[PDB]
């Protein structure tokens, strides 16, 4: 997609993630662990909510009938009316199709971007203490137990604290 | 040690369309075209009138089937298929314009003409084509003026409706076109027939067609109706000598109303602002594929069965 | 030091297109979206069509000589040409354009005989040098010019009734003759005051012959105007008249639906199209079109624009 | 532009690349080579094709004539028809322009995004064995023959296989 | 530790605008796209215009006195006002609104003489209190009220023909008098039955004066209903009649094209516009407009929005 | 937003900046300084000016009156005209809303991209001499005076000079 993340360097979605749109999976001595990210998930949801709300409210214009259901309409005016309503119908069908194809592209792209901005936010958190997988993961060059993984998810990880140790490990 | 970022997914995605792709799979999506309708007329919140068997034009001229609809107020008027306008057979010049006008109104008031007639005129002419009380009767708002003496030349007469109101009034009248000369002679006498009708913003003359034609409701004659608007302070005079169906009341149209044509049943327990021949469309959705003929405040008609809008990211399952 | 460099392609001179923010954007490629080209022919492959040539649609119903090969038939496409003839004897039809449109929305025409007959006091076989067939004088094929058999006599009061016994509506036409002089009128109908009434269950009207001097058209100062209506299944329509009626000997029934095209372009049976205009056919896959605002069929939408090109490549950044 | 690559930090395009939309130029001991990337190229073309496919699709509405070509229309109805047809034309002309301007933009930005996606992909493969010169290249701190070059393009370059040396060359 | 930081500007009070996903997005600057403002003025600079004043366009053709300065002329812009007068002697035109619009599509009006003349028992210059010229009595400048020279005398049978010898079509008008009483009828035209027949090569009809009391308008209980047609180049048109016709002295020729405006807003020769409405002029560069759904000329499109703001800056993020 | 910078990894905007739309703040031994960046400021301005010029393009279709202001129109044709005009007005009102909603999003996001393209530009100049703050700043691992800071601002900074010094500082 546009931002290279969803259907990009992340090979697939996680069907396991039932409680959120985006999140983290880890791998350490103590085991696996999946956990959704609240802010990313919320930023994508709100923008959609916004789209939806904009698309209910429809014209308060009140139309009268120009065609009898139960009696015949003189032929010439009948034809003008037919030609006009069909042209109107073609305009709205085309607007509708375009609107929905367009917003669908924007929704897909907006979701791709949020995924990236999470990856980016974390990248900067971790600073010189980790390297990138190319598949969407960060190989951390210190012992990052469950407490350390949690601080990464919660935005409370201090790169200074494991830095030295990481700068040592990366140069083997 | 290794931390990975990811997004969610489902097993069975949903197909939507994009600019670039006919077959895009997303986690979720929802419909933007309404395909459902309520096969009822949602009348909650509305002062409505069901005309039943009464055709709008009939409410102005007073057809027996329109007896319960000769005056009133409403914000919503409902016309049914096969409604009756003409008990005695005929037609109204500019009939559909008049129908739409009555169906654009919020009610009707009737005001008397005042016309009186010399004693060599019978103004109580009735017909078995218009039965009221199982008597021969007539359009309630008009009078069939005939000579009290069979064969007698109907007298030259004049009648002038003056509008003293502060709103224009809708006046109708008829011209009788007999099936034969004998019927013409018996009713209006043997002289040639002229009827004239002028205001200061309307002028027009009429003469009775006489010819054989097939019976409708038992009758080969016809009455055809004509209509105009009299402005406040203005007069409309009828000079005539035979074959005028003269008004005994003119109409005044009040406010605004939504006109609906449908045979669906009324229901006072639902609300709607959009109607069609099959009923009531209550969507929040912006589009609709039920019919290109609707009235009220409606989603726009589109030529599409379904248009799904993405409510989730691109779905990439495992 | 060793290197790997990423990049993209470019071309020598690019193609200019418009964006939201830039009137002059250069891209590596583009393609047109507005069709400026037409085929100068009516593309009739896959269609049952009738080219009326010289015959006007209304002449099909009344039976003008130029319409003899078009009195009945079926078609899914009907093609009218410029200057076609409806009226050999000069006249006009009331609500003409509505009638023409109706014929041109149709898929066929059947004819059904009225069965009208007339006493030997009426003569029904009169003709005119204005309506010619086989080098001889004739008349609208589907109608008859009733006059008095013995000149000068008052045309009898006559009743003629046609009955639709079918299950579809029929279109009936009649004429009213408008003489060019008093003597003429008297010669062929008598001195009496003339009247023609016409009534069905859903229509009636009266008609009186206008008489007066006026210009010759196709050699005639007289005129015959046409009138029409629809007679519903089971309904009858009666004509009461004492001079001046041009009575129908047959009535018509329009069948099915078709597409009506007005164009002088020639017919080509070996190409197909769904979109036609005065100048020919428009066979493009393109969404828009700047040839004409008057098209028929399933057509790209008319736009006020010479060209609108859609990029099919990236920004062109030449060396 | 939007993704900052085409008409961006990449200064210009290569007129000598007729076999693709995006690609590589390398310089190593054995000299110089150029080669297209098939994948990135097809992702850009397939998006274009989707656009064209969508643009030729048909409205099936059949219109009849409401104006005679060969005879004159009553004046009032003629003016209503003209008014209506001209309004409908202004709507379609505006839509056509807007559609094409809008798509042109997106086509451009999408092409840019594929260039950036390809570049990022390379950056992650190389990992710590190379550094960015700002003009769209990676200066590589270890001997990479044409076969190693072909691995990077092949997407099989294993940075571990060259790492210890490349660190030596970078910090030296 | 030294440091450089990147950033963007902001302001203390931004503007709300709408995006796709947010009715309340704050940005640094924005600007209006819907025009709410009108000039209470008909902006006429660079136009050669005719303000009809109290003359109604139809009065230009029949020659009401209110229209005496607008009988002929040229213009690209014709301005009709409220309560303009068409009929001094009361009546009405058939297809009145169609004719008005024809005059208002036009760019000028030429008059051509009919050259109609009349016998000695006709008074070809009936006049009336209701059409005041110079104080006293007068009549439509372009028509002639024909009546008998002797009060109760039978008005004589008579025939006039206008010939169009020009290369463009001429618009011909005439009237039919319906008297107020059977004693008027006989005064003006004697005791016979009256018949007026009109025939060109494109048109015919009959008309019959109908006597009948009607309310008084400008003092008159009688009326004259007006008729018109187009006479094609090379064609003639014949009137035949014996009392009740109002005949034409001149016919009109409509010249070129103009823009028709209905408004009581005052003319200003110092401002220019291409968009007009009832309340004046609209020149705005904006693409949309909320003043009126009824405009003429080249116009921004009417929308149902008070305001629509287009961002001209980035998101605003205060401190 | 889409490119993650404005109201993104950068926390807020500078009211102090009047001389432009994008720009720099620094800190060295000689104190602190603020300054606009020409390129990205005008790049953004020009794209806005571009949208405006599109908005005031004169649709030149000349329309006549189909409704008398001073007389009554026959009621049936009057109803057809009203139906036509009211439908035409719903189309234009809806396109107008959509046009503006859409351009405003595109403007917002374009601006967010120009911020990001600038940050990515500075980052690649600094090469291995600095590290990312993650709040939009770059911490520079050598002494960088006013001339050093101007060199950066104007794309005149050479990493080769300060490299081995900056590497001392990063590792210790
Ligand atoms: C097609 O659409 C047009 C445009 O909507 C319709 O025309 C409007 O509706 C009718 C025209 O027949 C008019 O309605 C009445 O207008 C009165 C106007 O009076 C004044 O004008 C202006 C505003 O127009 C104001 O400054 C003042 O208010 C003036 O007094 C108005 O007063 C009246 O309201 C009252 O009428 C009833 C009595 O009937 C009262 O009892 C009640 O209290 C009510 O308030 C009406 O609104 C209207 O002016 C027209 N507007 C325009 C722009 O033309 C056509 O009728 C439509 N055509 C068809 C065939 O449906
Ligand atoms: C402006 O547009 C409207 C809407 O399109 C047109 O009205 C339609 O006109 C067509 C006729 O051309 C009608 O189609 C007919 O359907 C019949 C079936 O009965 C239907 O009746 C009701 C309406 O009362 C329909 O809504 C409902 O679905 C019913 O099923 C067919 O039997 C008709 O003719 C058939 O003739 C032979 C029979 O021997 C068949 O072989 C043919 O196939 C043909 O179908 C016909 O098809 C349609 O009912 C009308 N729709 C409505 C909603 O009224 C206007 O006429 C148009 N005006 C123009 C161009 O002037
Ligand atoms: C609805 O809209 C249509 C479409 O615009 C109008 O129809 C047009 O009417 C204009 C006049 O306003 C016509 O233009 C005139 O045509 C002459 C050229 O001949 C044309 O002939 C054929 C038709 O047989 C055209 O299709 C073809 O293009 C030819 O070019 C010009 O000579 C006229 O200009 C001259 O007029 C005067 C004389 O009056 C001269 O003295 C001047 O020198 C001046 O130059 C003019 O251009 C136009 O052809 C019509 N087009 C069509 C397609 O019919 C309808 O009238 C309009 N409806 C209503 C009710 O207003
Ligand atoms: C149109 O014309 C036809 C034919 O004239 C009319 O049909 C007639 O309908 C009547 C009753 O509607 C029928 O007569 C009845 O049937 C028998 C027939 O012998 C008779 O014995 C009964 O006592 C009764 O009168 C008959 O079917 C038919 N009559 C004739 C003479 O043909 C029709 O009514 C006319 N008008 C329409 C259909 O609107
Ligand atoms: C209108 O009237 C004139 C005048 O009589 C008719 O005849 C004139 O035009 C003819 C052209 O064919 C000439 O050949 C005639 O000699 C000429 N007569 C004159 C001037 O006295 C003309 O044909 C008539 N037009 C129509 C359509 O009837
Ligand atoms: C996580 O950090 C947040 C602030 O980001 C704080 O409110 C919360 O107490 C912390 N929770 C844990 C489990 O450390
Ligand atoms: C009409 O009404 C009466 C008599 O009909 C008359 O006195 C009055 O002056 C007239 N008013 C108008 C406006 O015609
Ligand atoms: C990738 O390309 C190199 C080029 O030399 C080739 O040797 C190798 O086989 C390729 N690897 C795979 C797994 O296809
Ligand atoms: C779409 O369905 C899924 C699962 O039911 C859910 O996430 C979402 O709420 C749905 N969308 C709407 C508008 O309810
Ligand atoms: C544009 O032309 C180029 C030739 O350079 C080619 O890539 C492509 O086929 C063209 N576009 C289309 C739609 O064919
Ligand atoms: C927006 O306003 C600012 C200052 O308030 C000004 O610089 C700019 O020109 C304005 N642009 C508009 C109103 O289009």
């Amino acid at each position: 997609g546009l931002f290279g993340a969803i259907a990009g360097f992340i090979e697939n979605g996680w069907e396991g993630m039932v409680d959120g749109w985006y999140g983290f999976r880890h791998q350490n001595a103590q085991g696996t662990g999946q956990a959704a990210d609240y802010k990313s998930t919320q930023a994508a949801i709100d923008q959609i909510t916004g789209k939806l709300n904009r698309l209910i409210e429809k014209t308060n214009t009140e139309f009268e009938s120009i065609e009898s259901e139960f009696s015949e309409i003189e032929h010439q005016i009948g034809n003008v009316i037919n030609w006009t309503k069909d042209s109107i119908t073609d305009i709205w069908t085309y607007q509708a199709e375009l609107l929905v194809a367009m917003e669908n592209q924007h929704t897909i792209d907006m979701a791709d971007s949020e995924m990236l901005n999470l990856y980016e936010r974390v990248r900067k958190q971790l600073r010189q203490n980790a390297e990138e997988d190319g598949k969407g993961c960060f190989e951390i060059y210190h012992a990052c137990d469950d407490s350390c993984m949690e601080s990464i998810r919660n935005n409370t990880y201090d790169h200074s604290q494991y830095r030295e140790e990481a700068l040592l490990n990366r140069l083997n | 040690d290794k931390i990975c970022l990811g997004h969610h997914a489902v097993a069975n995605g949903t197909i939507v369309k994009t600019l670039t792709n006919e077959q895009e799979e997303v986690t979720n999506a929802t419909e933007t075209v309404e395909s459902t309708s309520l096969d009822r007329l949602c009348m909650k919140g509305r002062s409505h009138k069901d005309l039943g068997n009464c055709h709008p034009i009939g409410m102005l001229i007073g057809t027996p089937a329109c007896d319960l609809h000769l005056t009133g107020t409403w914000d919503t008027l409902i016309e049914r298929e096969n409604a009756i306008a003409y008990c005695y057979p005929g037609a109204t010049v500019n009939e559909e314009a008049l129908r739409q006008k009555i169906m654009e109104s919020g009610g009707i008031s009737k005001i008397s003409t005042g016309f009186t007639y010399g004693s060599s005129i019978n103004s109580a002419g009735t017909t078995k084509a218009c039965m009221r009380n199982g008597g021969n009767s007539f359009y309630a708002e008009l009078k069939w003026l005939v000579s009290k003496s069979k064969g007698q030349n109907f007298p030259q007469t004049t009648n002038t409706y003056r509008n003293t109101d502060t709103a224009e009034h809708l006046i109708m009248w008829g011209i009788h076109h007999p099936s034969s000369t004998q019927e013409k002679n018996d009713l209006y006498g043997t002289q040639s027939l002229s009827i004239s009708v002028g205001s200061s913003t309307y002028q027009s003359n009429f003469v009775p067609v006489v010819g054989a034609r097939p019976q409708v409701n038992g009758q080969s004659g016809r009455i055809d109706f004509h209509w105009t608007l009299v402005q406040p302070g203005d007069n409309i005079t009828f000079s005539h000598n035979g074959g005028l169906i003269a008004p005994s009341r003119v109409s005044k149209l009040i406010g605004r109303g939504l006109g609906i044509q449908s045979d669906a049943p009324i229901d006072n327990n639902c609300e709607s602002k959009c109607f069609w021949r099959g009923g009531s469309i209550n969507t929040r959705l912006p589009f609709q594929n039920l019919s290109p003929r609707t009235v009220g405040q409606c989603p726009k008609y589109v030529n599409k069965k379904s248009l799904m809008l993405a409510t989730g990211m691109r779905n990439v399952p495992e």
